[PDB]
């Protein structure tokens, strides 16, 4: 028989770090893994406008960089022989302006380039030996045709991808999306050339996130006159920016079990009392919160109060009340 | 005999005496001061941490074969067995005469063998050179400033204190108790594992290699050594966040940050520690080695703490929780007081009968030098001793007088008889020199040998085994020091001092009484036999006890509950009961700790919790509250359902736990070969151990009540997804569980780095059923797909004493006597508890120590006689007288009992030694009887008589023997009794046991003299009537 | 008298919180991973309805996004010349209005886009320059037709697929299917942008349990009218599923020992009495029982262990079993 009572709810009065919640920004500092490649808007695949046979192939090959108008190969297109003859004859015996303008345009449709047409009108000699020239200056990345061989309409005579304004794509992790959505300035830097560190201010963020790594893409239309920064170099895209000022507390003060997450706060006096809270995203050791606490309140700085070995987070917390 | 020479040499004894003084005054200053006899048996321990699998197999292979491999190697008293889930503790305890360290070395050979068997990363760690009794000075780190917390204090104690202390010589190991281990946790979201297509094992195998430094050879530049290093050790958080898991040609890598969040949390806690029923803190505990000095180390600690009471960071504060100094010094400041009260009382007794001040000084001097001649050899002894030595000289100093006084009294009378003829005018040197020396040669061999008799008749006690052996042994060799030292000193002192410088009504009452005892003497001898039957009745119903429950400046609390309680709960009930203890207004602090601390010594189940409870100064308690009285306001206050309560002294507690286990004053064992059988036949022993009004509370421990959540893995279901058992188990150890993988070596310190899913996927069995697992073939099934998991109940903590299963039952009873409570139990235990085929009901604990003690005493009384009986044929020669003294003794003991009953004591072992003592002095006082009876007769009056028979001459010589005794008797029976009275009362720090031994002496030493005043004298005549 | 009593001032020092019995549905809760696959109901793949070759290829490539009616290629189809040349011949020379529709339909059947054919009726002149618009509003893929090439009937100009009512398929282990009943309800989360609250339009449990990964398929069409959920991004779906109504007490109060499973009923006076019960299922934090306790009874949920200890030692746990 003993009426002496006591308080069951566990108490702490020697070893408590009180941290105060603050309306502040999230400080990010991340350099991203990026690399360069040919400007895909400068993409040219030259193939024969019609069937034929190849006479000579010019001293080019994959890897070599060509300049526009560069002789690629000399081929024989026999397809338009009969078609040009109709023209040549119509010129030899009158032929009306409409008659010629016709045959000569049905010839453009037949395939023969307006250029090879002109060199026909002039020479008057039918055109059988044509020559392919590189449409744009860039790096040859394909060459399906070599001498002593025939040619068809699908054979790729040469793929030539430019790089005057060299491209570069970086890989930012899915998680950061909400921040990079609106970004100010990325500071690009490639190992190859440390002297060419361009302050990047404009870019585009592709809508796809390479599922293989879960990183969203973004390119940079950067200049390349000296063509010194070549396609195939591991580049780095640095970053550092604040956020939409949102109330935040030290991550260490967040008791985060799977699903429901919580934090424990000290009232006006000293007693403990937990509060269910939604988390936004962490950064540099501090977590941002969506709702659950008002700025100013005092949260306990450590979730080091629940014994490990699977001591019920749910359970141990309910002991701190009633 | 060899006394004539003692007188001859004067300057040597004088010089020697001063030599003893300077030495003695420098030995009481050159000696180690301890608190109590360390009953610590030579114990060897072997802590093994077989991963964290299960108790059963821990007992079958990492334990059982270990317990028996050591039984081979000799010395062991008993092989113990602790098989705790996660930790395997094995004990071999050596006893009695065994070299403490030889034990270790001889054990060590087996060790390396088992080390190879253990899994990787685990060692058998040899036990602390000390014992549980190393329990010396404990302290908790508190910070009500918030500047720090437990995690900060634990790291503050394991990387600072524990180190600034371990170097203190003789300290053995410093253990850390209660706290939070900074543990780098990585919470893997099983979903991101499936999304990024990374196997759990891939994470670990990646993590494993992501932390380590690599060195490089000395490259030569500028003709000087250049040593190349390689950044590796994890330090920043990102270093964890940036563990490489995979990467494509693209250059885009997959780190760890995107597979899991890495939070820093607490490690699986071993045992909790709490303070003042409000809050929990980091704790430290020093552990004195072997039987080294307890005080020396303690004090050596304090100033070292003061050296740090400034080097400590703002906020922290070292609040002590338990210190033996507050006891040892409380037990010494009491014994010093007794030794003083003795001296002065012996100085006021000598001045009562003896008139001169000069003559009273001889009784004095015999004491200080008696101490000097004691301490001298005390420091030479090899086994160390302890406090007991002080209580011994308290009984030795008393004997000093009996050897001092009888001889000095023989001087006052030998001078008187020389004055009846000589004038009182010229006290020349020649006349004042023969009278003195004459008194010394008479009593010389007459009493000198007598002491050799009393000491030897007390010798057997030295033969006591182990604990009680080196316990009462001290008080045994101490008596010898002063006493037997006086037989060489006090004899040569009194004469030197005597030669360098209401008393009528006292001898009245006595003499007229002898007229009746010499009348029909045969019957007076017969009435003595009457007394024995009146002493038999007082015997019974006082039970007894191994030893008085010596109450100390604190007390340990032991609550035992059913099998397996969750650490969360078993740390809440603890922090609860603490709040309760603080309710009483006499308790100072309350350092409550459940479960083991960081020491191979304390092996405590979370089930129970040993809390240190320091109570306020006795000069501050409530008006009407004593130890036994406060305990009640505790056992009836601190009350929780299903929690059986028990209270015990902390020191006595530890020792019993180490020596035989138990340490609930009463212990009941039960050997088992069937797990279910043992607990069964042991369970009912608890429900009948309460049916006794003498018992307060009791708790019977079950051997198998642990609850399991089995995961019976299915091989066939596994291959379906192409997983070997190993593969799926990975998800049980560091996915559902959370075993370590590595450590963040932070300079001086290191912390663990565990790995698992968040708690959600491991809430309940159902959670483990839906536990998401990622196959090696990138399929994503659930743990239920490769195994069925069911909950069951089995072994919780396998215990194997003698490598053979045996359980104990704890019982509390401090409101009765420790004999009627252990007897009634033994009576009922076999009245309605029918025995199963396999069981061994062994009453252990404080009663097992009782059996041994009483066997030594019963084997001490017969062989007391042989030394006693033979030494009667040496000094007296007479054969009949020997049969008179050996039959004289039983009456002295007869009285000793009656005092215990009245005052209110119990039959203890401390009392028994005192009882042996009573005979020894009563055997000496019976000798100074036969002497005056064999001297007076042959001196002058009788010789003309014995030729025939007569009644007048016999009447006169007996009236003379009565006078020649009164003075020596009175003095003797005065000093000793007056000296026994202080300790008699019983109150004081530790005095509870020092009085238990002395009390028996008084009563028996009061009936002995009176019975040697009439009986022994009027008993010689009959034997004379036989030599005719 | 079954059960057993305890001094209130001890259960008052223990806390001993109590929860009452309820009957109703147990709410199953679980989560699953999910990709943000393109919406495959908006699958468009452009191909030239006739042969020819390319003149111009606007600045696009696999990855970029394109809106409704974006300029892709500028090809010249020569197959439809005679059709027009013969059509205008009759249009300018009176020509029967019945004949006009004939040849004009002969174009549709040939393939000519009904719009490019309207460009013809508006201005009576042959058509040779055709601009390929982007059939719908979405993202480009496998854009494998570049400048200097000859386009064919099967040369996939551009595979544009949409990402509005964007899809999100979630995976579910085979041995869990039952956690998906029509009467269910889901709510997804996306770490990329935890700032936006997603709304689900329609969910359907695909009948095809993926073979590669032994999982069920659960497609989810969700509003993405601001392009925030990038296809490929991760997404955590959490479902709730009602259950056939049982009796429910908090799981924090059910004691299972493998053999049996019990709880501790409390009495009017307060005699703690153990009571055997048959469990049905548990999740979210509470557990159900197929039978055992009468709806309305009071159950202990806090500090239960020590209570059961006392109850076990009180043998009340033995008398019950009989
Ligand atoms: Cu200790
Ligand atoms: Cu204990």
């Amino acid at each position: 028989a003993s009426g002496v009572r006591i308080d069951p709810t566990q108490t702490q009065n020697l070893g408590v770090k009180t941290a105060t919640v603050t309306r502040g920004p999230l400080t990010f500092a991340q350099s991203f893994p990026a690399n360069v490649s040919y400007n895909e808007y400068q993409y040219a695949i030259v193939q024969a406008r019609a069937a034929g046979f190849i006479d000579k192939v010019y001293p080019l090959t994959v890897g070599d960089k060509v300049q526009k108008g560069t002789p690629l190969l000399d081929l024989t297109i026999p397809d338009w022989v009969e078609a040009q003859s109709e023209y040549l004859l119509l010129r030899e015996t009158g032929g009306t302006a409409t008659q010629t303008e016709g045959i000569l345009e049905r010839l453009r449709l037949a395939g023969m380039p307006e250029a090879d047409i002109r060199r026909l009108i002039a020479t008057q000699k039918i055109q059988t030996r044509f020559t392919l020239k590189a449409p744009i200056d860039g790096v040859i990345t394909a060459f399906d045709l070599r001498a002593g061989m025939n040619i068809a309409k699908d054979n790729v005579v040469a793929k030539i991808q430019g790089m005057d304004p060299v491209w570069v794509t970086a890989a930012i992790p899915e998680s950061i999306a909400w921040l990079v959505k609106d970004a100010s300035q990325f500071t690009l830097t490639v190992p190859a050339r440390p002297d060419k560190t361009l302050t990047i201010r404009k870019w585009t963020l592709l809508p796809g996130v390479d599922a293989a790594t879960r990183t969203l893409q973004l390119r940079l239309e950067v200049d390349n006159a000296d063509e010194a920064l070549k396609p195939g170099m591991n580049a780095w895209l640095q970053l550092n920016t604040a956020s939409e000022p949102m109330l935040l507390i030290p991550s260490q003060a967040l008791i985060d079990t799977g699903s429901e997450q919580r934090v424990i706060t000290v009232d006006a006096d000293g007693r403990f009392v937990p509060k269910r809270v939604a988390v936004f995203q962490a950064s540099q050791g501090v977590t941002a919160l969506r709702s659950g606490l008002a700025e100013g309140e005092k949260v306990v700085s450590s979730g080091l109060f629940l014994i490990d070995s699977e001591a019920n987070i749910s359970g141990a917390l309910e002991r701190m009340r009633s | 005999w060899i006394i004539r020479r003692s007188v001859a040499n004067r300057f040597l004894v004088l010089m020697g005496a001063l030599f003893l003084s300077i030495w003695g005054t420098w030995t009481i200053i050159n000696t180690p001061v301890d608190a109590l006899p360390d009953l610590s048996d030579v114990q060897v321990i072997i802590k093994t941490s077989y991963p964290g699998q299960a108790p059963q197999i821990v007992e079958n292979q990492v334990t059982y074969p270990l317990t028996t491999t050591m039984l081979s190697v000799p010395g062991a008293k008993t092989v113990r067995g602790f098989s705790q889930f996660g930790d395997s503790y094995v004990y071999v305890i050596f006893e009695d005469g065994t070299d403490p360290y030889w034990a270790r070395s001889r054990v060590l050979e087996y060790l390396n063998q088992v080390q190879g068997k253990l899994p990787a990363g685990v060692s058998a760690e040899l036990g602390p050179d000390a014992t549980g009794v190393g329990w010396i000075y404990e302290y908790a780190l508190v910070d009500r400033s918030g500047k720090h917390d437990l995690a900060d204090l634990r790291s503050l104690q394991d990387w600072f204190l524990k180190y600034e202390l371990k170097t203190i010589p003789d300290v053995a190991e410093v253990a850390s108790v209660g706290g939070v281990v900074k543990e780098y946790q990585v919470v893997i979201d099983p979903q991101r594992l499936a999304q990024y297509g990374i196997s759990l094992a891939e994470v670990k195998s990646a993590l494993d290699a992501s932390n380590q430094e690599a060195g490089g050879s000395s490259i030569e530049l500028a003709e000087a050594e250049y040593m190349v290093r390689a950044s590796g050790y994890l330090q920043t958080l990102d270093d964890f966040n940036h563990i490489v898991l995979k990467a494509s040609e693209n250059g885009v890598p997959v780190y760890l940050r995107d597979v899991a969040k890495v939070q820093i949390g607490p490690e699986m806690r071993r045992g909790i520690a709490e303070l003042n029923g409000e809050g929990e803190v980091a704790g430290g505990v020093v552990i004195l080695r072997s039987g080294k000095n307890a005080r020396e180390v303690i004090a050596a600690v304090k100033d070292k703490l003061e050296t740090l009471k400034s080097s400590l960071p703002e906020g922290v504060e070292i609040v002590t929780t338990y210190d033996r100094s507050q006891l040892i010094d409380r037990a010494i400041d009491n014994l010093s007081g007794k030794l003083l009260e003795e001296f002065i009382v012996v100085a006021v007794v000598c001045a009562l009968f003896l008139w001169h001040v000069r003559s009273a000084l001889v009784a004095i001097i015999s004491l200080p030098l008696g101490l000097c001649i004691a301490f001298i050899v005390m420091h030479f002894q090899g086994l160390n001793a302890n406090i007991m030595s002080l209580g011994g000289i308290a009984i030795a100093v008393g004997a000093m007088v009996d050897a001092a006084i009888v001889m000095i009294e023989n001087a006052h009378k030998r001078l008187e008889e020389w004055q009846h003829q000589h004038p009182d005018a010229t006290l020349d040197n020649k006349t004042r020199w023969q009278v003195i020396t004459d008194a010394s040669v008479e009593v010389g061999p007459a009493l000198f040998i007598s002491l050799l008799i009393i000491t030897l008749s007390f010798i057997p006690i030295f033969t006591l085994e182990g604990q009680e052996g080196r316990l009462f042994g001290p008080l045994a060799f101490t008596k010898t020091y002063a006493m037997a030292g006086a037989a060489l000193l006090a004899i040569v002192v009194i004469p030197i001092l005597m030669g360098y410088w209401l008393n009528r009504f006292l001898i009245r009452v006595y003499h007229p009484l002898l007229l009746k005892v010499l009348h029909w003497p045969k019957t007076t001898l017969l009435v003595a036999a009457l007394s024995v039957l009146t002493v038999l009745w007082p015997l019974n119903k006082v039970g007894g006890e191994f030893l008085p429950q010596i109450n100390e400046g604190d007390l340990l609390y032991m609550p035992s509950t059913l099998p397996g309680i969750s650490a969360a709960e078993a740390a809440s009930m603890l922090q609860k009961t603490d709040k309760l203890i603080m309710s009483v207004p006499e308790v100072a602090r309350v350092f409550g700790k459940t479960g083991k601390a960081e020491t191979a010594t304390d092996s405590a189940p979370l089930e129970m919790v040993e809390t240190t409870i320091q109570l306020k100064p006795q000069e501050q308690w409530r008006p009407g509250m004593t130890m036994d009285k406060i305990i009640e306001e505790l056992d009836n206050t601190v009350r929780l359902p299903g929690l059986a309560n028990l209270w015990v002294p902390p020191i006595r507690n530890r020792i019993d736990m180490l020596s035989t286990g138990i340490k609930s004053p009463i212990g009941i064992k039960v050997s088992g070969t069937v797990l279910a059988d043992i607990d069964a036949m042991a369970e009912q022993i608890e429900e009948v151990a309460r049916t006794v009004p003498g018992v307060a509370s009791a708790l019977a421990e079950r051997l198998e009540g642990g609850r399991y959540i089995n995961v019976e893995i299915n091989r066939e279901k596994a291959a379906r997804y192409g997983m070997t058992v190993a593969d799926v188990q990975l998800f049980v150890t560091s996915a559902v569980g959370g075993a370590m993988v590595g450590e963040t070596v932070e300079g001086i310190a290191r912390y663990p780095i565990n790995l698992r899913y968040p708690q959600s996927w491991r809430d309940s069995p159902q959670a483990l059923r839906q536990l998401p697992i990622l196959t090696p073939m990138k399929q994503q099934i659930t743990l239920a797909d490769v195994a069925d998991i069911k909950v069951s109940t089995g072994p919780s903590m396998l215990k194997t004493e003698n490598a053979r299963p045996t359980s104990w039952i704890y019982i509390d009873a401090r409101d009765r006597d420790m004999v009627s409570v252990v007897h009634d139990l033994q009576k009922a235990i076999a009245e309605k508890v029918q025995l199963k085929p396999g069981t061994s009901v062994a009453f252990s604990g404080q009663f097992e120590l009782l059996e041994r003690a009483n066997h030594k005493l019963k084997l001490m009384v017969p062989m007391t006689l042989m030394i006693i009986f033979v030494l009667l044929y040496l000094a007296f020669r007479r054969v009949g007288e020997a049969l008179l003294i050996i039959s004289s003794v039983p009456f002295a003991l007869v009285g000793g009992i009656w005092l215990l009953w009245w005052m209110g004591f119990h039959l203890s072992v401390a009392t028994g030694t005192g009882f042996i003592a009573l005979a020894g002095v009563a055997a000496e006082f019976g000798v100074v009887m036969l002497m005056y009876l064999r001297h007076a007769i042959e001196a002058v009056p009788s010789l003309n008589n014995p030729q025939t028979f007569s009644e007048q001459k016999l009447d006169e010589a007996l009236y003379h023997g009565a006078v020649l005794r009164v003075r020596p008797k009175a003095m003797t029976v005065a000093v000793i009794i007056a000296g026994l009275l202080p300790i008699l009362w019983g109150t004081g720090a530790g005095s509870e046991v020092m009085s238990r031994i002395a009390a028996p002496m008084i009563g028996g030493m009061i009936t002995a003299p009176l019975l040697s005043l009439f009986i022994i004298p009027a008993a010689y005549k009959l034997m004379w009537l036989h030599r005719h």
